C-alpha cells in the first residue's frame, strides 16, 4: 500500500524539512505535509502492478522465423536470444542481473502458397521443435538421424491444438543471468567485447514432421518467452537511444528528449 | 399546538418560513455532510466558509405564465456568481458542496396548477442538430432560468439544446423524472417545495465550472388557470443554499 | 494424466452462463470504491416508486404534457366515465412507458398488486366525489357507474388529502400473467365515475385536472427476463 | 478450500476458485438484498399512512 | 421473497390509509389489505431474477468488426465503448453510475472469399486480439512490432476452438463509472461536452497471425461485455427516444407514448 | 395528527373516504350483528354470503335543485335488484340485514344549504 | 421391490377372496396366493426402470428445421411446442398434468449443396441459437440488431464440437404443466379451444454467424427435449387413434384394438 | 460438499453439483416410491379381499 | 494447468446420459408447487389398475 | 472417465495468463543463488529516486 | 497438498501444483515487499529531514 498523509498545521520553526545538500547523494524525503498544510487522506493504493514479476512477467514475442514443406528451407535455427527484439529487451535492461525461470509459449501458423498444383488436399501438419544444448549434434537436413531426440527435448504439436508450453529453469552457470559484461571473452583482452561473450544458450530447431500436401506450405513459428519467479539487481537507465544490434550495446546518439520553445513553454511542440 | 405545513430553515444570515408545505424531501436519503479521509485524495487541507457560503441564496424570479413549459436551472452555475460561493468556487480547483433547494410560488384558492420541482443529478442535454452538442451559452444560465420549449426545437446547424419538455432535453419521458428527487407544488395544497440533495458525483470532488453535478427543473404538469379578476402574475422564486462546502487546490482566479 | 471424458455442452458459449475466466490485467489495484448516493440493488426498488401515467393518449397529446392530464369538468349530471383503461401494465399504452412498464418489459412474467394514486389538481374551492374502480374480467367493461359499482372500488372524496389510491388486488386464477398480452392471462378494467358533479363557487375555474401514478406494491414481482422491444437499431451508432 | 452454497429451489452446489483475482470469479447472482425507502418515501419527515398526509 | 396478504376485515373508522398528499414526494405504500377485505395469502415468490447482477449479467455484443486474408483492411481496430449497441448501452443508462468487472467473450467467424484463386487448400488461421491501454503504440501495419505484446495483453485463438474469453477489472479512475456527465473536459467550459470527455478505455486491435490460404478470407470479430459483481447508483428515466449517436445523448424528440382513442378506449390503436 | 372530519369505511370491494363528516350515526346505539340461536324459529341453517353481499351498492345519483321537496327510498326494495343482495334476497323466503347509509353531497363556500337524513323504521305511508 | 409369493395350502372357508363386486369402482386385490397352493418365492425383482422419471427421462427429438448460407431461408425459427412430434408428445400424454425442468441437447448438421460455384474451400460454420422469450423483438433477417442478445439467451456453437446442451426451469405460470385443457381462451368461451389456448412457451431461432464459403451450405437444427426432474398428476389412457395437429387433440377413428378370428382363436390375425 | 449415494445392483457412486441452480442438476432416477391405492381401491369404505363386496 | 487425458466417448451424446447441464435461465423463480390430486410416482400404479378388455375382437 | 465440459477460453493463449507449464528439464539443479547488491522488488524503488531532469529543451 | 491464499481486491484461490519442479509453477504476483533505502539515501552518515544537510 501506499503513505497516508497526515493533516498539518502551519509551522515557525528552525526545522527546514526542504532545505538540504543534494550533492550527498542522497535522494530527499519531503512530503506535501512538509511544504503546505495537509488534510489527513487515507491511502488504500496499491504498488501491487508495478513490482518486478507484474511488469516482466507477460509474454512478449522474442523472435519468429519460417520453414517449408518443399525446397530448401524446410526445417529452421534460432540461436537463443532476447535481444532481437526492441520490446522484451528494453524491460529486462532495466536491471544488470536479472534470474529467473521462463514460459515458453509457441504459436506456429501456416499458410497455403501459391502454386500450379492441381488437387491439393492436405493432411494435418505436426510439427517438432527441438532444443540443442551447446554442444550436441545439429540437424544438417529435415531427416538427419539428429531429430530422433533421444536426450534432446522437443515438443510434438499437431495443427489446430492448444499453443504449445512448457518451463524452463534457471538455466545460467553464474548465480544470475548478466544483462551487461563490460568485457572481453579472451584473457588478452581480446576477442568479443560485451555480452555476447556470455550468451551460450544454444540453438533452436523446427520442421513440419510430415508435408502433408502436395501444395506448398509455409510455416512461421513464433516463440514467446515470460520471466516468471523474477530476481532483480542493480538497476539501471531505461534505454534512450535506439537498438541498432542483436549482440551489442551499439547505439546512435540521440538527444536528451524532445523539445519545446523557451522554458517558459508549458506544450510540448 | 402543531402542524405539518409550518416550517422555518436557518442557515447562515438567512431564514426562510412556509405556512403551507410538504415534507422537506432528503435527497437520496442522504443529508449533506463533509468528505471523509478514508474517501478523500486531494491532500491539501480544505477551506470550509461555513456561514459565508453555506447560506440563502435567492436568484431571479420567474413568471408562470398559462403557456409556461417549463424551466431548469444548472447548479454549481446560478450561484457560480453569488457571493462568497461564487469567489471560492473561482479561485479553487475542486469543490464539493449539498443544497437546501427551496421553491416558491403562492396563488390562491381561486387558482389551480401544479409543478414538478425534481433535482435532476447529472442532466446531460441534447442537441437540436443531431451531430453537434450543444453550446455552453445554450444549457448555462447563471441565476437567470433557461427555459423548456413547447414545441420540438429546429434542427439546423446549431448547438441548441432540443428543449421540447416532454422528452425534458434528455430524450427520457418526462413523467418519469418522479425518480429523482422531487416534489410538486400543486397551488391547491402547497406553497413550496425544499429538496435537500446530497453529494452526487462518481469522484470524491470535482471542478466546478467544467462539470455541474445536479440541475434543477420546474416543469408544470398542470397549467396555470384563474378565472378573471384572480390576479394574473404568479411568480417562482427560487432560493438554494450550499451545505457543507469544501474547496480544495487554492490558486489564482477563473477558469480556462 | 488424469482420465477425463467430455459431455456434450463442451466448448460452447451459452450467453446467460456463469463461468470464471482467467483476468487479463493480474494484480490490478482497483480505484477504492466510495459511498455514493441513492444505490440500487434490485429493479424493484425503481418499480416501487410512483411515475406519472399518460391516461390521455389519445391523438396528439401524447407529444405533449397533455398526455398526462386527465381532465374532470362540472357537469349536469353524475355517473359519466372520466377515464378508462385495462390492466396491462407492460402492455397497454398507458401503463407501457411507465417507470413500472419499461421494466416489465425486460421480463416476461408478473404478479402482484399496484397503486394507482390520483392527485387533483383543480382550485382549492373545487369539491367532488368519484368511484374508482377496478372490475376483474369475465363480462366485459363497466359501462355504466351502476355496473362499476359491483367492482373493487373506492369513492374519493376531493379535499385537503388532494390524492387517493385505488389499490388494484392480484386477482388472478395463475401465479403469474404474462407482460406481453394473452386473453388467457387477461387482467382487468380500470374505470371512473363521477360520483358527485364538480361544485365550484363563483370565480373559479369548472373544470380541472387530475393526475395518475403507477407504482408497485410490496409483492410485486417479475420473471422471465428478455429484451425490451422498444429498442431498436439498423447500424452501430458513431 | 471450497465453498458449499444454496442452489437456486422453489440442496447445494460447491464452489472453489482457482484464479489470483476477484476479478476472475462468478458473478453474484444471490444478492436479493432491496431497500426502496430511498426512492418510495425519501421524506424528511416521517409519513403514517393511516393519518391524514397534511395536517 | 414477496410480501404475504393479511386477512382483513370490515372497517369504519377515521384512520385513512388511501388518502394522502401526492406532493410530498412520497410514494403511497397502500396495499390491497388497506381498500378492501383481503384473505390471507402466503407469498412464496422471489424478487430473485430482477436483481441488478441477474439483469446486466448476460453477454451481449457490444460491436463486431472484419479485418481480412489480404488487401487493406488487414487487421481491425476499435475504440471501446457500450455505446454502439443499443441493446446493452440502454440498461446500463437505467443507472447514473455503475461500478463492475467485465467477462469479454470474443466470437471469431471466417468467410471464404470469391475469387478466380484455383487450387485453395486453406491451412487454420489463428488471430491475434491486442488491448492498446490508452497510450500505447498503435500498430500502422499487420506487422508492425507492436504485435509483440511484450506487456500489453493479448489473445491468441486458432480457429475451430472454444470462444476466448477472460475477464477485467473495474479499470475506472473514479470510484464508479460515470454512464452521464453533464460537463465539458476544459474548464473554460469548452472543447468537448458530455460522457466522450470522459471515454479514455483505448483500443483493441486484431488480426489474423497467418493467412492461410491462396484465396482471399474475410473475418468478423464480435465482441461481447458481460458485466459481473455490479453495482449501480441513482436510478434513471429509461430511454425513450431512439439513439442516434455513440458518444452524445443526442436524440431527436418522439411522444410519451403510442396512442389510443378516447381516455375511455380498453384498446391500444 | 388526526381530525374528527376525516373517515374510511371498508366493506368487501368497497372503500368510502370523507374529507368532511360528523360522527358516525349508529342506529338505536346497535351496531348490526347475526341473529342469536336464542332468537330464531327457522330451524333450517343460513347463507352468510359475506363479502359478496355486505359491500357498498351506490345507487342513482339525484339532483338536489333550489325547489326539491325531498326524496326516500325504501330499503330492502333499492337493492332489491342490486348483484348479490338481490339475488339471494330473491331464492329465499326470510332474510335479515342491517346497513351503512352514506349520503353524499358536495357543494362550496359560496353554497348553502340543509339536508335531513333519516332512517324512518316502517314508514308506512 | 416386487412382493414375494406366500406359501399356501388348501382352503375350505367362506372367506372368498375371489368373489367381488367390481361395481364399486374399486380394482381387486387378489393375489395368486388365494385361488390356488402357491410356493413361497422371493422376489428380488425392482420397479426402478417404470419410475416416472425412467420412463420420460431420455433424449427425444422434437422437431428440426433449417437455414441456409444464402438465399431466402438464411435463419431459422420455431415456436416451441412438444407437440409435434409423436414420440415424446404421447408419453407426456399418459397424465393430465406435468411439472419439470428441461435439458436441452441440439445437434446441428451442415451439408454441402450443389453448385457451379468453383474453387470452394469453406471456413469453419459458428452457429447461432437464440431464444426469444413470449414479447421480445423478433429477428426479420439474419442481421437484425435482435441478434445481439444482450439479455435473451442464447447459444454460439462451432462446428465439429460436442452438441450445445443446457437446462432450463419449470417456466410455467402454473403449479404444474397443462397437458390438456377443456376450455377457451376467451370468457364468452369462443376464440381458441384447447391447450393452445395455453401454449406461450416462446420461439427460438438459429442462424449461421459466418457464411464460410462461396459454395452452398445447409444446415438442420435438431432440438431434442429431456424432462429432468419429473413430477405427473392425474394419469389417463394412452393415444390410440394418431395425431393429425400440433394444436389439437383431433383424431380420425380408429378401432379399439386389431383383429383375431373367434373369441376362441389364440392367434392373432 | 460431495454425496455419496449407492449405484444401481442386483457400491457408491460420489457426486458433487457445480452449478447455482437446480435445474442444472441430473435426473432423479432412484425414487422407486409408489402408491397404487389411489387409483386402485379409491373407495369411501373399506373393501376387505375375503368378505363379499356386496353384503 | 492440471494434466488431463480424454477416454473414448468424449464429445458423444447419449440419448440416456445422465449429467449437468448450465441453466439458461439463472436465478429463475420457479411458480410455486400446487397439491394436486393423483399423482403417479411409477407406472405400475396405472398397471394395477382394472381396464376393459376387448375379448370379441372378431371381426368389426 | 471423469464427465467433464469445457467453458469458452479452452485452448486460448492470453499473453498474461498465469498457468502451470511441465519443466522441459526434469530434475535441473539450478546454480545456487548470491547475494549481489541492491536488488529491486518494486519499480517504485526506482522511481523514488532523483534524476536530473532536462528544463531546458529548448533547441538543440 | 493445497494452499488457499488471497485473491487481489479493493475472498480466497485455493491452489494446487501438479509438477515435480519448482520451474513448473506459476508466477510470484504477489509479492508487494519494498526498500527504496537501497538508492534514495545510500548516504554513509545519517540524513535527518528537519535538519540542515550540511552543518
Ligand atoms: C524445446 C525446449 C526449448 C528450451 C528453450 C530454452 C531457451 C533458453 C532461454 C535463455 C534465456 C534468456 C537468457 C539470455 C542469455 C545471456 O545473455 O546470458
Ligand atoms: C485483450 C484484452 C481486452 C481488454 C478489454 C478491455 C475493455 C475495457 C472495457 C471498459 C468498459 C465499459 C466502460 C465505459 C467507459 C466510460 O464511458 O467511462
Ligand atoms: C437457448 C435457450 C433455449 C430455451 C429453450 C426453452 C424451451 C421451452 C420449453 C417448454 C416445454 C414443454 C412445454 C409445453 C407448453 C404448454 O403447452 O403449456
Ligand atoms: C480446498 O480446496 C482443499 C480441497 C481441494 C480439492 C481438490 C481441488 C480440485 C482442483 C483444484 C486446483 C485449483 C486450480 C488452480
Ligand atoms: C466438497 O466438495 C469439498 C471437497 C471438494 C473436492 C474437490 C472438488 C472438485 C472440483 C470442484 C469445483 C466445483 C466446480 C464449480
Ligand atoms: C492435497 O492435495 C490432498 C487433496 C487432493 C485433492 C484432489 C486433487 C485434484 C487432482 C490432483 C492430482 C495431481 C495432478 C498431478
Amino acid at each position: 500500500r501506499v503513505a497516508d498523509t497526515v493533516g498539518t498545521g502551519p509551522t515557525n520553526s528552525e526545522a527546514i524539512p526542504a532545505l538540504t545538500a543534494a550533492e550527498t547523494g542522497h535522494t530527499s524525503q519531503v512530503v506535501p505535509s512538509d511544504t503546505m498544510q495537509t488534510r489527513h487522506v487515507k491511502n488504500y493504493h496499491s504498488r501491487s502492478e508495478s513490482t518486478i514479476e507484474n511488469f516482466l512477467c507477460r509474454s512478449a514475442c522474442v523472435y519468429f522465423t519460417e520453414y517449408e514443406n518443399s525446397g530448401a528451407k524446410r526445417y529452421a535455427e534460432w540461436v537463443i536470444t532476447p535481444r532481437q527484439a526492441a520490446q522484451l529487451r528494453r524491460k529486462l535492461e532495466f536491471f544488470t542481473y536479472v534470474r529467473f525461470d521462463l514460459e515458453l509459449t509457441f504459436v506456429i501458423t501456416s499458410t497455403q502458397q501459391p502454386s500450379t498444383t492441381q488437387n491439393q488436399d492436405a493432411q494435418i501438419l505436426t510439427h517438432q521443435i527441438m532444443y540443442v544444448p551447446p554442444g550436441g549434434p545439429v540437424p544438417d537436413k529435415v531427416d538427419s538421424y539428429v531429430w530422433q531426440t533421444s536426450t534432446n527435448p522437443s515438443v510434438f504439436w499437431t495443427e489446430g491444438n492448444a499453443p504449445p508450453r512448457m518451463s524452463v529453469p534457471f538455466l545460467s552457470i553464474g548465480n544470475a543471468y548478466s544483462n551487461f559484461y563490460d568485457g572481453w571473452s579472451e584473457f588478452s583482452r581480446n576477442g568479443v567485447y560485451g555480452i555476447n561473450t556470455l550468451n551460450n544458450m544454444g540453438t533452436l530447431y523446427a520442421r513440419h514432421v510430415n508435408a502433408g500436401s502436395t501444395g506448398p506450405i509455409k510455416s512461421t513459428i513464433r516463440i514467446y518467452f515470460k520471466p516468471k519467479h523474477v530476481k532483480a539487481w542493480i538497476p539501471r537507465p531505461p534505454r534512450l537511444c535506439q537498438y541498432e544490434k542483436a549482440k551489442n550495446v551499439n547505439f546512435q546518439p540521440s538527444g536528451v528528449t524532445t523539445t519545446r520553445q523557451s522554458i517558459t513553454t508549458m506544450t510540448n511542440t | 399546538g402543531y402542524s405539518d405545513r409550518v416550517r422555518s430553515i436557518t442557515l447562515g444570515n438567512s431564514t426562510i418560513t412556509t405556512q403551507e408545505c410538504a415534507n422537506v424531501v432528503v435527497g437520496y436519503g442522504v443529508w449533506p455532510d463533509y468528505l471523509k479521509d478514508s474517501e478523500a485524495t486531494a491532500e491539501d487541507q480544505p477551506t470550509q466558509p461555513d456561514v459565508a457560503t453555506c447560506r440563502f441564496y435567492t436568484l431571479d424570479s420567474v413568471q408562470w405564465q398559462k403557456t409556461s413549459p417549463g424551466w431548469w436551472w444548472k447548479l454549481p452555475d446560478a450561484l457560480s456568481n453569488l457571493g462568497l460561493f461564487g469567489q471560492n468556487m473561482q479561485y479553487h480547483y475542486l469543490g464539493r458542496t449539498g443544497y437546501t433547494i427551496h421553491v416558491q410560488c403562492n396563488a390562491s384558492k381561486f387558482h389551480q396548477g401544479c409543478l414538478l420541482v425534481v433535482c435532476v443529478p447529472e442532466a446531460e442535454m441534447g442537441c437540436a442538430t443531431l451531430n453537434n452538442t450543444p453550446s455552453s451559452a445554450e444549457l448555462l444560465g447563471g441565476d437567470t432560468a433557461k427555459e423548456f420549449a413547447d414545441k420540438p426545437v429546429a434542427s439546423g446547424s446549431n448547438k441548441l439544446v432540443q428543449r421540447v419538455v416532454y422528452n425534458a432535453g434528455m430524450g427520457v419521458g418526462v413523467g418519469n423524472l418522479t425518480i429523482f428527487p422531487h416534489q410538486w407544488i400543486n397551488l391547491r395544497t402547497n406553497n413550496s417545495a425544499t429538496i435537500v440533495m446530497p453529494y452526487t458525483n462518481s469522484v470524491p470532488m470535482d471542478n466546478m465550472f467544467r462539470h455541474n453535478n445536479v440541475t434543477l427543473m420546474v416543469i408544470p404538469f398542470v397549467p396555470l388557470d384563474y378565472c378573471p379578476g384572480s390576479t394574473t402574475y404568479v411568480p417562482i422564486t427560487v432560493t438554494i443554499a450550499p451545505m457543507c462546502a469544501e474547496y480544495n487546490g487554492l490558486r489564482l482566479a477563473g477558469h480556462q | 494424466g488424469l482420465p477425463t471424458m467430455n459431455t456434450p455442452g463442451s466448448c460452447q458459449f451459452l450467453t446467460s452462463d456463469d463461468f470464471q475466466s482467467p483476468s487479463a490485467m493480474p494484480q490490478y489495484d482497483v480505484t477504492p470504491e466510495m459511498r455514493i448516493p441513492g444505490e440500487v440493488k434490485n429493479l424493484m426498488e425503481i418499480a416501487e416508486v410512483d411515475s406519472v401515467v399518460p391516461v390521455q393518449n389519445v391523438g396528439e397529446k401524447v407529444n405533449s404534457m397533455e398526455a398526462y392530464q386527465i381532465p374532470v369538468r362540472s357537469n349536469e349530471g353524475s355517473g359519466t366515465q372520466v377515464f378508462g383503461f385495462p390492466l396491462q401494465p407492460g402492455y397497454s399504452s398507458v401503463f407501457s412507458r411507465t417507470l413500472l412498464g419499461e421494466i416489465l418489459n425486460y421480463y416476461t412474467h408478473w404478479s402482484g398488486s399496484i397503486k394507482l394514486t390520483f392527485m387533483f389538481c383543480g382550485s382549492a374551492m373545487a369539491t367532488g366525489k368519484f368511484l374508482l374502480a377496478y372490475s376483474p374480467p369475465g363480462a366485459g367493461a363497466p359501462t355504466k357507474r351502476v355496473d362499476a359499482m359491483l367492482g373493487t372500488h373506492v369513492v374519493w372524496d376531493v379535499g385537503l388529502q388532494s390524492s387517493c389510491v385505488l389499490c388494484i388486488p392480484w386477482i388472478s386464477q395463475t401465479h403469474y400473467r404474462y407482460v406481453a398480452s394473452d386473453e388467457y392471462t387477461a387482467g382487468g378494467f380500470i374505470t371512473c365515475w363521477y360520483q358527485t358533479n364538480i361544485v365550484v363557487p363563483a370565480d373559479a375555474q369548472s373544470s380541472c385536472y387530475i393526475m395518475c401514478f403507477v407504482s408497485a406494491c410490496n409483492d410485486f414481482s417479475v420473471r422471465l427476463l428478455k429484451d425490451t422491444p422498444f429498442i431498436s437499431q439498423e447500424n452501430f451508432f458513431q | 478450500g471450497a465453498q458449499v452454497s444454496t442452489q437456486k429451489t422453489g440442496i447445494h452446489y460447491t464452489n472453489i476458485n482457482y484464479y489470483k483475482d476477484a476479478a476472475s470469479n462468478s458473478a453474484n447472482r444471490q444478492d436479493f438484498t432491496q431497500d426502496p425507502s430511498k426512492f418510495t418515501e425519501p421524506v424528511k419527515d416521517i409519513m403514517i399512512k393511516s393519518l391524514p398526509a397534511l395536517n
